């Protein structure tokens, strides 16, 4: 046999090609726009204190 | 255009809207109130550049003079604005006021100039903006996140 064995998250086989996923591709989303939101409240606070 | 606007033709029509030399009030016309008001017309023109933008007008190349026999380049869909807007300005040479029917006519005339020019910027993304999974960023596209400038 070829010696190479390999481990998969979770594969499933769609068209003709075979997909495969972790378990925080779903997640990339919602994350990268909770950080655009704290960003953004930062400095609009820090602009006019008082 | 139709017939091409000349420089002395506007002069003409301000002096005429307001019966100082015309051939249906009473008779009459002068030669320095044309030069007066073809220099007037054209610091106008030249400060239209500003506020209400261009709006294509022709200047003098090189120095010499406008003259009343050049021909404007302005579309004959603004004559009306420009000779109520230099009537305005030069009334006050031969010392009269406007009556408020010539006030209404040149507020209408510059309105109608003004809608022909918007723009309305239509602003646009940012840059640390994300562009979502959903239009695939990686195979079809390039560059997830807006790029914002350009």
């Amino acid at each position: 046999h070829i010696p190479l064995i390999p481990v998969y998250g979770k594969r499933w086989f769609i068209d003709d090609i075979e997909r495969v996923e972790g378990h925080i591709a779903k997640a990339m989303d919602p994350q990268r726009l909770y950080n655009l939101q704290v960003s953004m409240l930062a400095d609009t606070a820090a602009q006019d204190p008082g | 255009m139709a017939t091409v606007l000349t420089k002395g033709e506007i002069v003409l029509f301000a002096l005429r809207k307001f019966a100082i030399a015309s051939n249906a009030s009473l008779t009459d016309v002068e030669p320095q109130s044309i030069e007066d008001g073809v220099n007037d017309l054209e610091d106008m023109m030249s400060e239209w550049m500003i506020n209400p933008g261009d709006i294509g007008y022709a200047f003098a190349t090189g120095d010499e003079q406008p003259l009343p026999d050049d021909e404007s380049g302005l579309p004959r869909k603004y004559k009306h604005a420009v000779g109520y807007q230099l009537l305005l300005r030069m009334l006050s040479d031969y010392s009269l006021e406007p009556t408020p029917q010539v006030l209404s006519n040149a507020q209408r005339s510059y309105d109608a100039l003004m809608t022909d020019t918007l723009v309305v910027p239509s602003m646009r993304r940012r840059g640390d903006f994300p562009v979502g999974q959903g239009n695939k960023y990686d195979v079809f596209t390039s560059d997830r996140y807006y790029p914002g400038d350009l």
